[PDB]
């Protein structure tokens, strides 16, 4: 039963999570708020 | 896009509304206006103190 | 005040337009802002239709939307079911309610101006 | 009309001692009644508990708590099922 | 059959009603669904637990109350098991004594 | 603006009504429990063996079936939790880069739930962080 | 020898705490469904909140009361 | 002795009893009583 929900997790992660992870790896800031603002700034163009 | 930020205060007003909604009022439109009238004295003062 | 409404078959779309216009004419207090109404599509529903009109004002502009239901499965003598919306508002107001505030028209147009001041010029 | 096309909406409920879930058996009686009267009915699992609603024209008028109904059979002796039949007839 | 042969006129003509046809299917815990076999096993289990705990209000030295009572109850359950191997049941009974 | 307000308002409503129901239930149950404790103490004087036998037989019998149903429900609740735990595990792979990891984990906890709910949830991260 | 009628918190009795949780969820979903029948309750607040955040007056209570009192019968 | 019977049973026995019952049900044994009794003999030496 974990396998179906694993597949669901993957099916979200591919369109969704992986972009957020890729940006999080891009920014690598020393200040978390920098990552908050970067995340928002990338997210909105993607959600658009 | 012009973004937004979350101050407090509004949250407490919504909390009061939900709590009186917890009564499950009928009469909703005026019941809500009356609820804000009740706020006008009682809940506004309470909220102002509650924040800390 | 409000006007009073035809029946499902006594109604015609043009009668609907005239009735809605007259209802808006019963609005009064800021009615130095003058209304005119626009015709909007019929929506076709399994045993029902909706049919639609917009209203617009000039004196920035105010606007209103009216909704009418038609009963494919119940008598032509069924009194029409009518509801109306302001472009800002979620509120499915109904003609028998305590009347709107024209003050909301002032409020709406002011808010439009305020967003005009707000504009993020992310302009093409 | 006769042989209406219909949807039924049904809410999850706790059987005695038992979890709150969507369940059908009294509803299966109601379905049988409606089909025998002639109709096509589709079933919808509403989140709101225990509740029974009846829909045509998108217009909806019914309310029941599933446990109020007779369980299984043609339900002929259950007054509420006849009330549903009446309401359906009136919907026409 | 002997009585029938002796006096068949008493019996041979009949019009039974439709009722009580039911042929047995012997139901099994494995065959049952969860609440049914639960109910069957638990009814005896709880009867035994109820008597054992309520009457004794058990405790044994050095043990926790919980330890004493639980262990005693488990033994009591074994000792009264409708189908426990009976010499073993009496062995547990002796330990319980 | 409307979409943002809707999300904010609905969420806050859900949370507050949840708290309100919780408090109402807490009050009611606490009362009922006090009544139960009173009855129990009285009957500790009053009791006769036959009475106790019936009373607790009722209690155990009526409880155990709900206990089974509640357990199986929590089995499926735990299955949902395991979904969230594996979502955390998936992000934990990306966490192995480790650089933001410490503060990120807090947001990740919410993100598991919100991604499990819907594909649009990432908007919800922006305010929730 | 010492004697007490120990007061029990519901958390202490799994049966009571379960009943509490079940009742809690039942109420929670009841209230949700009640608002779902009366979306207008949410809709009014939502509209007020929207125009408030458009304007962002710091006295939320003034602006909302200014909307509500015109509704007042 | 302080504890009236309902509460005494509830607190001391029932959680452990409920858990063991759950596991016996997951067994679906030929005899619940035997399994549960043994299960308790194994657990409680550790389980309080």
């Amino acid at each position: 039963q974990s396998v179906p929900l694993r597949n669901y997790l993957m099916t979200y992660v591919m369109p969704t999570l992986m972009q957020g992870l890729n940006e999080c790896c891009k920014v690598r800031p020393e200040d978390p708020v920098d990552f908050l603002a970067e995340y928002l700034f990338k997210n909105n163009p993607e959600m658009q | 896009m012009s973004h937004i930020q979350i101050p407090p205060g509004l949250t407490e007003l919504l909390q009061g509304y939900t709590v009186e909604v917890g009564q499950q009022p009928p009469d909703l439109v005026d019941f809500a206006v009356e609820y804000f009238t009740r706020l006008r004295e009682a809940r506004r003062q309470e909220s102002d103190t509650f924040i800390v | 005040k409000n006007i009073k409404w035809l029946t499902h078959g006594e109604f015609t779309p043009e009668k609907g337009r005239k009735q809605i216009e007259k209802f808006v004419s019963t609005w009064e207090f800021q009615n130095r802002w003058v209304y005119y109404a626009d015709f909007i599509e019929k929506k076709d529903l399994i045993h029902s239709y909706h049919y639609i009109y917009r209203v617009r004002w000039s004196a920035v502009s105010a606007n209103a939307l009216f909704t009418i239901k038609f009963n494919k499965s119940k008598p032509a003598d069924m009194p029409v079911d009518v509801s109306y919306i302001f472009e800002n508002s979620e509120l499915l107001q109904r003609p028998g309610e305590i009347r709107f505030r024209e003050q909301w028209l002032r409020d709406i147009t002011e808010t439009k101006h305020i967003l005009l001041e707000s504009i993020p010029f992310k302009v093409v | 009309p006769a042989q209406a096309v219909v949807t039924l909406r049904y809410g999850p409920y706790s059987a005695v001692g038992l979890s709150v879930e969507h369940r059908t058996y009294r509803l299966q009686g109601l379905q049988a009644v409606l089909a025998k009267d002639g109709h096509q009915i589709i079933l919808e699992q509403i989140e709101d508990w225990n509740l029974v609603e009846l829909v045509v024209n998108e217009e909806t008028v019914f309310q029941c708590d599933i446990q109020e109904l007779e369980f299984g059979g043609d339900g002929k002796l259950d007054p509420l099922c006849e009330e549903a039949r009446i309401a359906v007839l009136n919907a026409f | 059959l002997q009585k029938f042969m002796r006096s068949p006129m008493q019996y041979w003509n009949q019009k039974l009603p439709r009722k009580l046809p039911p042929l047995k299917e012997s139901i099994h815990l494995t065959s049952l669904p969860l609440p049914g076999y639960l109910e069957q096993g638990t009814a005896t289990s709880l009867i035994k637990a109820m008597n054992a705990a309520g009457n004794l209000k058990p405790k044994l030295p050095f043990l926790s109350v919980r330890r004493s009572v639980l262990l005693y109850i488990a033994f009591h359950l074994k000792a009264f098991n409708p189908k426990g191997s009976e010499y073993s049941r009496k062995k547990y009974k002796k330990k319980l004594e | 603006h409307q979409s943002t307000v809707t999300s904010y308002l609905e969420d806050i409503i859900l949370n507050t009504e949840e708290r309100t129901a919780e408090e109402q239930a807490r009050k009611e149950i606490e009362k009922i429990a006090e009544e139960i404790n009173n009855i129990a103490y009285e009957m500790e004087n009053r009791r006769t063996y036959l009475q106790s036998e019936e009373i607790v037989a009722e209690l155990v019998y009526s409880f155990l079936i709900p206990e089974v149903q509640k357990d199986f429900v929590k089995e499926k609740v735990r299955n949902a939790q395991r979904k969230h735990i594996l979502a955390a595990h998936e992000i934990i792979h990306s966490n192995t880069e480790t650089m933001l990891e410490e503060q990120v984990y807090k947001e990740l906890q919410s993100e598991d739930f919100e991604l499990e709910e819907e594909a649009e949830s990432l908007d919800s991260e922006v305010p929730t962080v | 020898p010492t004697f007490d009628k120990k007061p029990l918190v519901w958390g202490e009795d799994l049966e009571l705490y379960s009943k509490f949780l079940d009742r809690k969820e039942q109420l929670r979903l009841s209230h949700a469904s009640y608002l779902r029948h009366h979306p207008e309750a949410q809709a009014l607040v939502s509209d007020f909140l929207l125009f408030l955040l458009l304007r962002r007056p710091e006295d939320v209570v003034t602006f909302a009361a200014e909307h509500f009192r015109p509704f007042a019968a």
